[PDB]
């Protein structure tokens, strides 16, 4: 059991803002992949979460 | 590589000539030795592990001091080096013997190895004994045709006669 | 580990645990600081079990060391301490949970079509635990070598 | 001039051993004045004094008289190349046309086998050709211990291909410098003024322009094999030649990232791998021809094709996986030259394109 | 399943024809071939362990697989990794000597995706496992056998992928 | 320069394999063909001169603009360049007919031609129709199918050799475009 | 080519002025080391070929793939000029080492080098790897802590040195990638 | 891109970070271009109006700058503009004053990534960046063009 908290298409564009693009920018350099396993790894959680 | 047709090509070039009757003649005496070096060819893809087998393991009876470490032989890894620096000079030898010549066997083989054997600490009185011991264990009519053999002696020799 | 076994047990059964079951289980987690102490001296100490124990494995043993053999060479070598270091480790596991499931779980369950599909003869690989179990015994006391080399006894009667 | 001159020259000058490790091999020969009836040297000497170009007869009659005296063997084969350097087709063709920078670079190309080494060098030259004009620096080049410790009385000069080269930019401007084998020096600009002012390596693609061809190389110069474009197109290849070289760059820092990790924590069993006392079968003494493979069985030829081949443990498998990613890295590494080389080649036609004049004038 | 010959009486079959000239150029191929996979069948037959353990030492072993964390890291996992080449190898025998991969559909790429997706079993490792076994296998039975062998060797790498 | 033998003989090194009897079967044949390559090359270069002259000539009447004022081909000097460009061309090929691989061809005149004729603006289509008129010239001689001149050899086949001829001359045809 | 002193000279005419005593006193300290590198350019330069073969050894042992037929490590030739490169190499790094600065090491070998390399296919990473190899060797004897010799030198400090021919060493490992 | 590099993200950089520059700038200078376009009955008039005018401005520039990373407008085009102008028609939304509010998003644009807007200066080593200006005026007008 895997809960996924996965954000939208529309969410990644919300990255441009200057503080947004200063955080995650130089993760469009393509050497960088460990660095996003480990975002995306924060966004999986194990076992089930959800609403009640 | 140094063979006949490119040694006559060669010339031919150097000079600025067209082929005359010379180079002709001398690729007509590429094309009737090739028989028989190519036969011994044939013989020589035919039973080559068992040529570096014998050849390497009458190198350690003969030298059994490289066997003690510190000597270039010691490790699995450096006595199945000897056995594929061999199977190497083997190949090289079946090469030069289809081409025809010394050109392709010392532009590998021959050129630089001074460097490299003084270098690494390489006898090559052991790779003499292993030539020596294919050159003596070879045969007259058993395994091959007589003249042809006389080719792959000329061949052995030659590495011999450019090794020490 | 002990209670889960325990556990496993009474569940299928689908009955509460026993009375007796439960005695056990007290006797374990009082049993359990000693059981500590055994497996952080193994922990620190397992360099000199595993060199030890490999030089009495060799010194008996000269096949696989042997040219021909299955650990023949410098890196073959390294590897068959590895995986004497492995058992070693796994052993320590045995010991702080009262049990040999892991020890079975980890390293025994399907060990001989491994080694079968190595080439490695499998009786070298016990001589080489008990070796290690005789290094393990030379570290620790009379009753706690006892404990701990029945441990490595698991292991040994597992390999054979 | 008097300043410091940094460097060995050329160092072939003692010791003619590294001949035979270097591209030398593939080099045809040297001419070699030995036995008479010469017939030879003329010929190469003519080669390269001149920059393959083409002479006729009526102008070969110019440096005739330096000719007669050389067949007849009167005279060196150094004074005959000095008397051809004097004669006015060596003028005409290198010095009348053809503005200074060229011709001095020219100069170094024909008589001492080798590109400039430095401003040093070359300033020195403008010094000698202002101080004392073209026959005054002709003596300086023909004049110089190097070509009297290198080139000797008897052989014609040839392009060096010592070992060493001490200035390694030497190298790529002798390269660069020379041409192809079918490469005639006309109508040709400055090509190593750039380099010898602030000095940077000159190209990639060109260095092998100027090399004799290896049979065997690990990767065939895919020359001849590129597809017909327009330029945009071989630049958008190469783009992409770049775009894979960065991806496969990348991956080979992985490869001996996880080599390290794997050898740094394996190299504690490879420590008690050298505690051991560890003792053969017969290994401590025992002379009686012990069996090297008692695993083999009629095909195996175990040692492998390598000798590392067929041997593998903790840290020997990561190293082939490394050398497959070399040699891929290697592969593409050899695109971006010939793509490079497409993009010059046709830039170059862009620049000039040939145009025949279509009506004749009867 | 199917052979060759059985999926010609299919098709010959569902149009309810008889054999024609075009069929029976198709069993003259099969039966021109089948000595040749009789033979790569024993040679497979006879080095099936030792096709096994040359391509998981070329494949698999000295890792991260191997290593703690990967998946064959016990010596459960290593035994069920190499069990499940071992059926790898025999099916892909069966599709050889056949003619016809509609083995390998029916009896082993049913549920074998849902099953490693479900476990964890890494599905490159697997592909490149088999891949090895393709080069070994070639190796021993030559060029045409070998050519044979691939088709079905890939046959299971195009299923798992 | 490698020749049959030696491109035999490296791909057997690249591939670090002994070369073996596949190999030595096509080579037995490159023999045993033999003294039709040799017959076939004294053919051509026999009447050598005369198909340079002959193509160079057709390759001016095709386009008068050559030997138009400004043309390549206008000076002395520069028809006599010409000629002996054509001349060289047609020795390499021989070379490469003697030799039955083409690394002569393209290791000592196609390394640098392009580029060659580029820097001095030689118009390079009609160097490949040039190197067209040499083929088929060439392949009449080697066919013995000339219009003047048809001297006696023992008859055969020799079709596979004229291939090769053309495949050469494509290659320096394609080669100088 | 210039060493510690040149270099405090044109950097003193950079500013078109006297050198003076601040500089002068650390060229007293730079003179008053001396002996020190003195002993330790003796240390490598000693053991330099033993350096060079064990280094190029363990290079081809870290990637198989320079063995094999294909890479150019394989054949006696490019065995020998591998040899010699990597003794070119801890040639100039020694020259480096007497000098005081790394100017003779900037322009000789890194300033064109990997162009070279580039035009020749020789692969760069192997050749960090080998200067690595040749860096640590090289400290391992600078600092005399070498396992298989050992001789005897009166004891002090030389770990700045070290610090020195690691620096040299890095500079031609990250000119050669 | 191999060679644009540092070079595209560096005027991805500079457009991006000058947003809120470049958005109330171009909607401020839409207000101050019309009265009538501030009055009542205006869209803007509306507090609630405005302050979507606003998050289109920014909605805008951050699809357009988007595109700058990924080389061609196919993401602006899925989502930005695919269904666009109905909208603007089916909610009375003029669309002059929208066409002259990109049009100004478009010239703050390449004044700030050649940077000749007098007032930011930060320093970039200097290079030809001409055809990246034209394609970024080009998306500019690709939206402007999509609006009318
Ligand atoms: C005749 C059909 C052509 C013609 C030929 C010309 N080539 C000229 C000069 C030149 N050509 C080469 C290449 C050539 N020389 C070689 O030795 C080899 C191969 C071994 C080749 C492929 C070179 C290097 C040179 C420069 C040296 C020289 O002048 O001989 C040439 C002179 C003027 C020019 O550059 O065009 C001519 C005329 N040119 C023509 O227009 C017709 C079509
Ligand atoms: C080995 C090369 C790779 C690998 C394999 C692996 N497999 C399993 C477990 C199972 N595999 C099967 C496979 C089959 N069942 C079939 O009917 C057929 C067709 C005939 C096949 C191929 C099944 C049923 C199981 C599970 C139960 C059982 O085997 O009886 C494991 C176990 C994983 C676990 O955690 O349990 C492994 C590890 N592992 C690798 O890394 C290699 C790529
Ligand atoms: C193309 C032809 C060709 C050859 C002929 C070989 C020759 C050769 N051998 C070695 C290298 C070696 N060769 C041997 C072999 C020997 N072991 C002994 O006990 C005997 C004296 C001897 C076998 C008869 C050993 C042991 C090494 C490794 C030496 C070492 O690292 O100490 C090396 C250095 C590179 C390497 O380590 O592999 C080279 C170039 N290589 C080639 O490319
Ligand atoms: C490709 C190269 C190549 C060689 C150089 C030979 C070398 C060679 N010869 C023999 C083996 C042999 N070689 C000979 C030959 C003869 N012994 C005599 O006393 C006669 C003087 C001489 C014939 C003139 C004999 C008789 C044997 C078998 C017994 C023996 O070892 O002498 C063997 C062992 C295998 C066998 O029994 O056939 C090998 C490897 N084989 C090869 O394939
Ligand atoms: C710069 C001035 C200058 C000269 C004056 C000549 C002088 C000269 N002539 C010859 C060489 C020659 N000169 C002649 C000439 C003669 N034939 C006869 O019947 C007559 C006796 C005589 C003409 C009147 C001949 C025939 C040779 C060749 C001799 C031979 O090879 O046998 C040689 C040797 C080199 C060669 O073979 O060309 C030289 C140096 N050369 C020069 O460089
Ligand atoms: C003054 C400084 C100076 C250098 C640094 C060298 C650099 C250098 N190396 C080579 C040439 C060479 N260098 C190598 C070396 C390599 N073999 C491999 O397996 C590795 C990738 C690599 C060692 C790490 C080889 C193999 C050649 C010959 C290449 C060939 O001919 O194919 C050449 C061309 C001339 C020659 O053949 O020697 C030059 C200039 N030379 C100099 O004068
Ligand atoms: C040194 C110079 C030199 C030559 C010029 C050749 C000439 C030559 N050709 C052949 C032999 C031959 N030459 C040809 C060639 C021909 N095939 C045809 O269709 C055409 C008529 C013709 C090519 C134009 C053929 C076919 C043979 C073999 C004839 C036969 O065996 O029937 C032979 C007899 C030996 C042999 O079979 O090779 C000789 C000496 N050989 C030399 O040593
Ligand atoms: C012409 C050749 C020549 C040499 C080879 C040196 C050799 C040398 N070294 C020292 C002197 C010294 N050499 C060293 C060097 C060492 N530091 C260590 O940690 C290592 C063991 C070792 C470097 C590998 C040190 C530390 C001293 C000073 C020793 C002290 O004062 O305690 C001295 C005494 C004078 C002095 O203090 O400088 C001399 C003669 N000098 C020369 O004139
Ligand atoms: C992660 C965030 C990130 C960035 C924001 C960029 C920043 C960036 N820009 C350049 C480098 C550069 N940036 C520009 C940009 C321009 N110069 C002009 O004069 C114009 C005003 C402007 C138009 C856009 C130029 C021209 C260069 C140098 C040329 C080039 O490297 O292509 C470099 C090369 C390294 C250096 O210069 O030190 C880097 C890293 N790259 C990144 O990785
Ligand atoms: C993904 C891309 C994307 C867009 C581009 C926008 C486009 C958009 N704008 C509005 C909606 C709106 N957009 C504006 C904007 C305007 N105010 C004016 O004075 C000018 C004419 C104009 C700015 C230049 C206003 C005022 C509204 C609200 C209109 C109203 O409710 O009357 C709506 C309806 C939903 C809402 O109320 O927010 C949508 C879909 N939304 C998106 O999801
Ligand atoms: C935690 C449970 C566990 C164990 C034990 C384990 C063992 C294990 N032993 C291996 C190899 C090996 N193991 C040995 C061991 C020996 N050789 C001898 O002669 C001796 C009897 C013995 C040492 C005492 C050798 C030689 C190899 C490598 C053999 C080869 O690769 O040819 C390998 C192959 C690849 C690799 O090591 O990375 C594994 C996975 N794996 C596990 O997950
Ligand atoms: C008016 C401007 C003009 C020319 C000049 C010719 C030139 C010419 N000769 C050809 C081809 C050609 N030329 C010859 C050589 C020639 N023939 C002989 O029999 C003898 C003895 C020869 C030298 C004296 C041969 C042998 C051929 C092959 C055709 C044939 O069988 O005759 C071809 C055909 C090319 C091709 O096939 O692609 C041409 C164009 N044509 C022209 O339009
Ligand atoms: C199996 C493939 C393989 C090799 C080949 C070696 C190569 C090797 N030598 C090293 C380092 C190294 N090598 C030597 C030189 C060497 N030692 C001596 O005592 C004498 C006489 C020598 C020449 C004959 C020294 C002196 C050192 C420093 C370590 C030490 O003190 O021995 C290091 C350590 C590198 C580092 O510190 O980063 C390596 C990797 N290692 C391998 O894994
Ligand atoms: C009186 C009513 C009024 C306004 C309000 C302005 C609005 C305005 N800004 C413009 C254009 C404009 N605006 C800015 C952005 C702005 N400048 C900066 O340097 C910084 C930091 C900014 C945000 C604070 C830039 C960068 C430009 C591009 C011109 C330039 O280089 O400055 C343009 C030109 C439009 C065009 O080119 O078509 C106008 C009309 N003009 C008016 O008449």
């Amino acid at each position: 059991p895997f809960t996924v908290f996965a954000p939208t298409n529309d969410a990644f564009t919300d990255l441009l803002n200057a503080h947004g693009f200063a955080s995650f920018g130089p993760l469009l350099r393509p050497g960088n992949t460990d660095t996003l396993r480990d975002v995306l790894l924060y966004h999986v959680v194990r076992g089930t979460y959800d609403a009640r | 590589m140094k063979s006949v047709i490119t040694t006559t090509i060669s010339a031919a070039d150097a000079a600025g000539r067209f082929p005359s009757s010379s180079d002709l003649e001398s690729i007509q005496g590429n094309i009737q030795r090739a028989s028989a070096r190519l036969e011994a060819a044939e013989k020589l893809s035919g039973n080559h592990e068992a040529v570096v087998k014998e050849a390497g393991d009458a190198c350690f009876a003969k030298y059994s001091y490289l066997k003690n470490s510190g000597e270039a032989g010691d490790s699995q890894e450096k006595i199945n080096k000897c056995y594929r620096d061999v199977d190497h000079y083997m190949r090289l030898i079946n090469y030069s013997l289809v081409v025809g010549g010394t050109g392709p066997l010392d532009e590998w083989g021959i050129a630089g190895s001074r460097e490299v054997y003084r270098t690494l600490n390489l006898p090559g009185s052991a790779y003499i004994a292993s030539f020596t011991f294919t050159r003596d264990r070879l045969c007259v009519p058993r395994d091959m045709s007589s003249q042809a053999g006389v080719e792959f002696v000329a061949a052995l020799d030659y590495v011999i006669n450019s090794l020490s | 580990s002990i209670v889960t076994k325990s556990i496993v047990n009474a569940d299928a059964e689908a009955r509460y645990l026993s009375p007796g079951e439960l005695e056990r289980i007290k006797s374990f987690v009082l049993s359990g600081q000693r059981r500590l102490r055994i497996a952080q001296t193994l922990t620190e100490n397992r360099e000199m079990i595993v060199k030890k124990g490999g030089q009495q494995l060799f010194q008996k043993r000269t096949d696989v060391v042997s040219p021909g053999g299955n650990a023949y060479g410098e890196e073959m070598t390294a590897t068959c301490l590895r995986d004497l270091d492995y058992y070693l480790r796994l052993v320590t596991y045995g010991i702080v949970a009262g049990d040999v499931t892991p020890i079975e779980e980890i390293g025994l369950v399907g060990v001989k079509e491994m080694y079968n599909s190595l080439g490695t003869p499998i009786s070298g690989v016990s001589e080489g635990v008990r070796c290690m179990k005789d290094v393990a015994c030379s570290l620790l006391s009379g009753e706690d070598s006892a404990e701990a080399g029945f441990y490595f006894d698991y292991t040994l009667g597992a390999m054979q | 001039a008097i300043e410091f001159q940094t460097y060995s020259g050329g160092l072939d000058r003692v010791s003619l051993e590294p001949y035979s490790i270097t591209r030398y091999l593939f080099k045809p020969a040297p001419a070699t004045v030995t036995d008479g009836d010469k017939d030879v040297a003329i010929n190469a000497g003519l080669r390269q004094l001149f920059g393959n170009a083409y002479i006729m007869e009526e102008e070969r009659a110019e440096f005739y008289n330096a000719e007669s005296k050389f067949r007849c063997g009167e005279i060196t084969a150094r004074e005959f190349a000095r008397a051809v350097a004097l004669s006015n087709a060596y003028r005409s063709r290198f010095f009348n046309t053809v503005s200074q920078y060229r011709f001095f670079e020219l100069n170094f190309k024909h008589f001492l086998g080798r590109a400039p080494l430095n401003q040093v060098e070359y300033s020195k030259h403008f010094k000698i050709f202002a101080e004392g004009g073209y026959e005054a620096e002709i003596n300086s080049y023909f004049d110089d211990p190097e070509y009297d410790e290198v080139f000797g009385d008897d052989c014609m000069p040839f392009t060096r291909f010592r070992g060493t080269y001490a200035p390694i930019n030497q190298f790529n401007r002798m390269c660069v410098l020379e041409g192809g084998f079918a490469m005639s020096d006309k109508q040709r600009p400055v090509q190593l003024m750039t380099s010898l002012a602030a000095n940077v390596p000159p190209a990639a693609y060109r260095v092998v322009d100027g090399l004799p061809a290896i049979p065997n190389a690990e990767h065939p110069t895919r020359k001849f094999e590129l597809p017909n474009a327009s330029l945009e197109r071989f630049r958008n290849e190469v783009e992409v030649a770049k775009a894979r070289e960065l991806q496969l760059r990348v991956e080979l820092k992985e490869a001996y990232a996880k080599r390290d990790e794997y050898r740094s924590g394996f190299a504690g069993f490879r420590a008690m791998a050298a505690d051991m006392d560890i003792s053969m079968l017969p290994g401590p003494r025992f002379q009686g021809r012990v069996e090297n493979y008692p695993t083999w069985d009629g095909k195996s030829a175990p040692w492998g094709k390598s000798g590392v081949d067929t041997l593998s443990g903790v840290e020997k498998r990561p190293a082939k996986e490394i050398a497959k990613k070399e040699f891929q890295l290697e592969r593409i590494k050899q695109l971006v030259v010939d793509l490079e080389r497409r993009v010059a080649v046709l830039e170059a036609e862009r620049e000039q394109p040939a145009l025949t004049p279509e009506p004749l004038m009867f | 399943m199917q052979d060759a010959i059985t999926a010609v009486i299919n098709t010959a079959d569902v149009q309810g024809k008889y054999l024609d000239d075009n069929s029976l150029d198709k069993l003259r191929g099969y039966f021109e071939t089948g000595e040749l996979r009789v033979r790569a069948a024993a040679t497979i037959a006879a080095n099936a362990a030792t096709i096994i353990k040359e391509s998981v030492a070329k494949a698999l072993l000295y890792s991260d697989i191997t290593r703690p964390g990967g998946n064959m890291y016990t010596t459960r996992r290593y035994a069920a990794c190499i069990r499940d080449l071992d059926y790898y190898l025999r099916y892909a025998t069966y599709g050889m000597l056949a003619g016809d991969p509609s083995i390998l559909d029916e009896r082993v790429l049913n549920g074998l995706k849902e099953t490693y997706n479900s476990l964890g079993v890494p599905i490159g490792a697997t592909v490149q496992a088999i891949q090895a076994m393709k080069e070994v296998t070639a190796s021993l039975v030559g060029t045409n056998a070998g050519q044979e062998m691939a088709v079905y060797f890939d046959y299971i790498c195009s299923g798992l992928s | 320069m490698l020749d049959a033998f030696s491109r035999v003989v490296v791909n057997s090194d690249s591939k670090a394999a002994y070369v073996g009897g596949s190999d030595l079967q096509s080579l037995k044949t490159f023999i045993s063909d033999g003294n039709k390559r040799l017959d076939a090359v004294n053919c051509i270069v026999s009447n050598a001169s005369c198909i340079v002259s002959d193509a160079i000539s057709g390759m001016i009447c095709e386009n008068p603009g050559l030997i138009a004022p400004g043309g390549n081909c206008y000076t002395n000097r520069r028809m006599a360049a010409c000629l002996r460009d054509g001349e060289i061309i047609l020795r390499y090929v021989s070379y490469a007919l003697l030799a039955g691989d083409s690394s002569v061809l393209d290791d000592r005149c196609l390394n640098g031609l392009k580029e060659t004729y580029i820097a001095l603006g030689v118009p390079t289509a009609s160097t490949s129709r040039a190197v067209s008129i040499m083929k088929a010239a060439s392949t009449a001689f080697i066919m013995n199918t000339a219009s003047g001149r048809k001297i006696e050899i023992a008859a055969g086949d020799c079709q596979a050799l004229q291939s090769e001829a053309a495949a050469y001359f494509d290659k320096v045809g394609s080669a100088v475009d």
